[PDB]
RNA sequence: UUGGCACCUCGAUGUCGGCUCAUCGCAUCCUGGGGCUGUAGUCGGUCCCAAGGGUUGGGCUGUUCGCCCAUUAAAGCGGUACGCGAGCUGGGUUCAGAACGUCGUGAGACAGUUCGGUCCCUAUCCGUCGUGGGCGUAGGAAAUUUGAGAGGAGCUGUCCUUAGUACGAGAGGACCGGGAUGGACAUACCUCUGGUGUACCAGUUGUCGUGCCAACGGCAUAGCUGGGUAGCUAUGUGUGGACGGGAUAAGUGCUGAAAGCAUCUAAGCAUGAAGCCCCCCUCAAGAUGAGAUUUCCCAACUUCGGUUAUAAGAUCCCUCAAAGAUGAUGAGGUUAAUAGGUUCGAGGUGGAAGCAUGGUGACAUGUGGAGCUGACGAAUACUAAUCGAUCGAAGACUUAAU
RNA sequence: UCCUAAGGUAGCGAAAUUCCUUGUCGGGUAAGUUCCGACCCGCACGAAAGGCGUAACGAUUUGGGCACUGUCUCAACGAGAGACUCGGUGAAAUCAUAGUACCUGUGAAGAUGCAGGUUACCCGCGACAGGACGGAAAGACCCCGUGGAGCUUUACUGUAGCC
RNA sequence: UGAGUAGCGAAAGACGGGUGAGAAUCCCGUCCACCGAUUGACUAAGGUUUCCAGAGGAAGGCUCGUCCGCUCUGGGUUAGUCGGGUCCUAAGCUGAGGCCGACAGGCGUAGGCGAUGGAUAACAGGUUGAUAUUCCUGUACCACCUAUAUCGAUGGGGGGACGCAGUAGGAUAGGCGAAGCGUGCGAUUGGAUUGCACGUCUAAGCAGUAAGGAUCCGGUACGCUGAGCUGUGAUGGGGAGAAGACAUUGUGUCUUCGAGUCGUUGAUUUCACACUGCCGAGAAAAGCCUCUAGGGUGCCCGUACCGCAAACCGACACAGGUAGUCAAGAUGAGAAUUCUAAGGUGAGCGAGCGAACUCUCGUUAAGGAACUCGGCAAAAUGACCCCGUAACUUCGGGAGAAGGGGUGCUCUUUAGGGUCCCAGAAGAGCCGCAGUGAAUAGGCCCAAGCGACUGUUUAUCAAAAACACAGGUCUCUGCUAAACCGUAAGGUGAUGUAUAGGGGCUGACGCCUGCCCAGU
RNA sequence: CUACCCUUGGUCAGGUUGAAGUUCAGGUAACACUGAAUGGAGGACCGAACCGACUUACGUUGAAAAGUGAGCGGAUGAACU
RNA sequence: ACCGAUAGUGAACCAGUACCGUGAGGGAAAGGUGAAAAGCACCCCGGAAGGGGAGUGAAAUAGAACCUGAAACCGUGUGCU
RNA sequence: UAAGUUAUUAAGGGCGCACGGUGGAUGCCUUGGCACUAGAAGCCGAUGAAGGACGUUACUAACGACGAUAUGCUUUGGG
């Protein structure tokens, strides 16, 4: 592990391909700290494989994102979302906190990408 | 196990000591010219500027 | 211990024995120090000092007791509501059922036996194990320390040599020394041997999906199975109880009188234990007796006679781990490497996708120890630790000295 | 030889019965108060509240083996829920007033509160369970009450019914 | 007070866009996840307005709430054929006269009430926010009424009319794979003989059909009824994968128009108490038939909704209980096991951190029960096909004894079977640590005690060596029987008759059952 | 609710064993004995629904005034409803 | 020389009723503005609730959670410690 | 430099007072009860009782009154 998050080892590597895929359509999404603490080491692994651009690293990289439409979340990648940091090295995310939400007392916090 | 006998009022209110909230950590924002949380983003009309 | 009384408790004090976990006494089992011996030596007996540590694993039984097997330096005896059920078990016994022997005409009882059978609790206050915050320690701070006191440890074997010597007709066989390697126990650690390793690698069964072949994903305990990095660990790897100083117990004495002699004692002077106080390891100035050393900061406004904020410094807030319930304590905050990513390695797995070739086909071979990779080492600001705000001194009075 | 109604037979026997008792002997075990086979010394077996034996059956009781194992030597790691921290909501049993220490005593003879000493700056949080004769239940045990109630009998007095 | 302490009731959610004073919690959406012999569909009790639309947020909801099974305001249940009455009667209750009885009243005949059973005329499709064999469209059926030889009972007879178990068969529903239509032909290497999805349709009325059987009346003697299924039409009708045309995302939607429906393979748990067998010998009354004596009319109750559940019984929006019908695909004995379809669902507190301790789960070096009352608990065996298999025995058994071997895929040859489907031999080869590769499904043996066996019991501490048992034995009982309830009438015994009934003991089977009649 | 009884309805995937009897053969004066097919009995065997409650862990201001998880017994009958 | 809303009927109130039980049956608790509703027109904060005014009133700590309004209990400020 | 003495701090607590909240005692009041005295009266019903179900108003949920002539009608006295 890394870091749990009160699901079990199922549940959160499913949570953490559906937060992935979210932020990649919507490209900044509104969720909780300590969730975009993680999806933040996620979504940077996968716009390097969207930047090496092989066949090995499309079909690698279909095995962590959904099947979702738009154009799919796959073809956004290796398109647009890799096309624009060619040149940028790291750093894919930026994450700015909102503070605590009614309810919960949970830091909510926008994750977007830079 | 059950008290064994009542208490005080002097007691309870000695506990209550440390039984307390603090100040939120508050900064002023200059943009907003408000107060915001620091470190959070401008809750009124505004933004970060980090 | 078996009793005797009937003083506390019947608006209720749970009964064995064992497990877990101890603490205390000495009337000492082992180890240490000695006097006497019907003590030749190696072994013994019996008394005196001594509680520092140690004091086994099984068979039978509910067993406490006891007997036996194999060891051990030794397998001590007692107290703590026969320690201990707000810690545990519940075999036994004191529930209801039902059967045997015996007693009763009987319902039923035991001088007994046999099969079975719901054991409750979110701990207030004292007590104990850890951790913080307030104030104090006559200015405010950062580090380094003394140690009054307190805790810990304290066990022992077996071989080789001095020496087959001393002793004894022989059989046998040493003290006092000197070396070596163990048992149990404690503590630190993860290089090695192993364990785990649910965000590492791969192989493989059923079924559903990505439109189809190839390639992948979900679910079936992590579907299962063969390995496995960092971290946490023992059975693994290191170390320890060494050497010594002072005063003594029982004992042994030297000079010496009371008592012309004798006599360790009355004066004086020695020697003598695993035990006592140091030496060894940890804590410790709330040690209100509040200690010490080095360093840093030290003007403006008042008549307040005092105030102010700010200085040294520290927090709020944020990125974290060597730390951790939380905090606290540590590494950092742009004058930056703290974390995430990204590039490069270590270790792990075991030779990928795609294509090409050889096969009717399952498959095999080549490029390429390839390609994937959580925690481990290095570097780079790309992203995020922005802006900012709070707390924090002007040093009282006597006396001696200069 | 004494007695009575006649005085235990076949089978079984230290037994679901045997006190003395872990009876004595053998087997299994390194070691077997349990177990199996014997003996008979039957406190206190016994022929339809049957004696003796039996293939199959049993969530029955009991002794011994092989395999497999954290049961254990002796513990170690990992996953999830509670516990722990933060936001919402929020009880209970109990309670004479409490600023609620330890030792040696003392006392209705086992003291937090008394005597004499020793120790202890004020307020919290996690955790343990020795004590408050901890909490629940006006002791089921024992005894008592000219208490009750169920059952028995050749206890007393009656009755349904039958002759 | 305990104390902001215990708890917040089994479980997967994530984001986007709205609305709003306020959103983890409400609405819409995409991805993911759960059940699927059930959390899906339909109904009997039972609740009794909880159902729908428009508004609301004081209290209820274990948090929130802009939401609701909650508050307010308006609505919603349609029958000649469905279930009940105007038809029948079990068990039982009631009972004119009647019998018995201090009273009250108990029992009982004719008669009557009474279902859980018997009889009894309707089916497809469409429609609304809320009904649906009920309304509407189409096509039917039954009873009575009016127009343009028959009736035969309150009576006789037949039928109605029945148990349990076993296979063999006919047909069908449903299931699946090709062809025939209607849309698609692309992601990332590849292909285009490629990927999906649909196939009909009722009652009634006509044909023919496996199979199977001497009161005119009944009884005595001396080609007939019925019968699943198929088929022509009903049906130029209806429906439908979808296709082309119209205005405000015409989101969407009204609207007319027009399309395929074919053959085959296995096969019900539905369709006959039919046929065969057996002992335990398997309702009654009417409807119905039978013989004699003689162009209209069509009523009352129920109907909404929940019904394995947040709406019923449990005080609760409570892990419990609750009769019946339906029953998909891969795999298979299968209504088992794992994954899914139709359809539903994400469970009315969360976010962190990943301490001790408790609970549930996985692994473990060397040994192995040493633990302990006690191998408790867990692990081990487990599927199918082959060999093989002991003492004992009541000759049935023990026995799945025990103990061993095999199991994947590919390709070759190769007698089967049903009518595309099911079952095999052998040989050659490939791979890995592993071949019922997951889920699931016996540990076994050697001796003793008790009870013969299946069965039963202290609803909530006991499930057994206890109760029952088939069999044994004794005994009362000659029929208005004894015995039992009432202690009267009236009943059970029994519509039975000693090979029968009540009571006591013992308890399959085998060998046996000693002596004593003092005494009660 | 619970215990017996009365009446009249309902439910019990599957798979496996193979009693009586019958029938062919053979054997006898015969009965009647051995073999092979056929048949499909049973308080029969394995095992889901269904009905139970043997062992253990959990819980014990329980989810609940008797439950849950994992195993366990019967499952054509003296069944269950 | 009876009670005066814990009293007097169980019931001064729409009580033998909420309810609770299968049933027979059991059984509460709830009084008071003012002389007259004159029961707060209007302005302001708030989504509403609720206030603060200004008016009615002799009185609004008389505003329908309505006479008086106490004790336990819960708070806010402060003098000495 | 040295020796000695002494004080402010109040996180929170104790006491005294001032002002609020809660809750509904007490005081005073009574729509209604209790116990009795003197005088009527001491039965209703098959001509259908006591007791109830369902309805009735312009609305009507309930209580009183009433009954398809229904929130009531005629007639003879009072007012």
């Amino acid at each position: 592990g890394y870091r749990k998050l009160g699901r079990t080892s199922d549940q959160r590597k499913a949570m953490l391909r559906d937060l992935a895929t979210s932020l990649i359509i919507s490209e900044r999404i509104e969720t909780t700290e300590a969730r975009a603490k993680e999806v933040r080491s996620v979504v940077e692994k996968l716009i390097t494989l969207g930047k090496k651009g092989d066949l090995a690293s499309r079909r690698n990289a279909a095995k962590t994102l959904r099947n979702v439409e738009i154009q799919t979340a796959l073809q956004k990648l290796f398109g647009e979302i890799a096309e624009r940091y060619t040149e940028r090295q790291g750093g894919y995310t930026r994450i700015l906190k909102q503070g605590p939400r009614r309810g919960d007392g949970a830091e909510s916090v926008i994750i977007e990408l830079v | 196990a059950v008290p064994k006998r009542r208490t005080s009022k002097t007691r309870k209110n000695k506990r209550r000591t440390h039984f307390k909230i603090s100040v939120p950590g508050m900064t002023e924002c200059p943009n907003c010219g408000e107060y915001k949380l620091s470190h959070r983003v401008c809750k009124n009309c505004g933004s970060y500027n980090g």
